[PDB]
């Protein structure tokens, strides 16, 4: 019941659009879903969300997945991502998914 | 975006000592809160658990948790949530205890 979040390893061309998906359900709490890229240091930032630009996160028709895309993957956006929800029982808790790396590669002349 | 920030991510107290930890949280609108809830989450632990929320302190855009006496079991990764209505972000602080 953390969210999952693929694929596992993403790789584009610079230019490219790259969309990872983030999957998750709850029953019982509203609250809005997250996505972030990992700093060096290990500090999640956070790029966007659903529901509240470089970065898109749409609902997909089935309810319990989403696309978050980088609309123009340009190359200094390879690094680390992952999509996080929170929830207050027992206690307020991030539940972070997976962590997924993104590679986006040169294009060629 | 609502969102968090940590201008200190390494905190570093001398065993027995107080400590106040802190993260930041940026919105363009006044500050409506009552809608605000903090928490700081210790990563590794479980329950009595000791950093209290100064609340005082958020109409200055800052969640602040102050913890007495720091032990041994108190140094680790925390992290520092702050949720705005539906909207929310985290950051991750560390406590270090020195003897
Ligand atoms: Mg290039």
């Amino acid at each position: 019941n953390p969210p999952t979040f693929s694929p596992a390893l993403l790789v584009v061309t610079e230019g490219d659009s790259a969309t990872f998906t983030c999957s998750f359900s709850s029953t019982s709490e509203s609250f809005v879903l997250n996505w972030y890229r990992m700093s060096p240091s290990g500090q999640p930032d956070k790029l966007a969300a659903f529901p509240e630009s470089r970065f898109r996160v749409t609902q997909l028709p089935n309810g319990r997945d989403f696309h978050m895309s980088v609309v123009r993957a340009r190359r200094d956006d390879s690094g680390t991502y992952l999509c996080g929800a929170i929830s207050l029982a027992p206690k307020v808790q991030i539940k972070e998914s997976l962590r997924a790396e993104l590679r986006v590669t040169e294009r060629r002349a | 975006l609502f969102t968090v920030t940590v201008p200190k991510e390494l905190y570093i107290i001398e065993h027995g000592s107080d400590v106040t930890l802190e993260c930041n949280f940026d919105t363009g609108s006044h500050v409506n809160l009552g809608a605000i809830t903090a928490s700081l989450q210790k990563v590794e632990d479980p329950h009595r658990e000791r950093a209290t929320l100064l609340e005082e302190q958020l109409p200055l855009g800052k969640a602040s948790f102050h913890i007495p006496q720091v032990q041994v079991r108190d140094e680790g990764q925390y992290q520092c949530i702050i949720i705005y209505g539906v909207a929310w972000d985290y950051k991750y602080l560390t406590l270090k205890v020195k003897a």
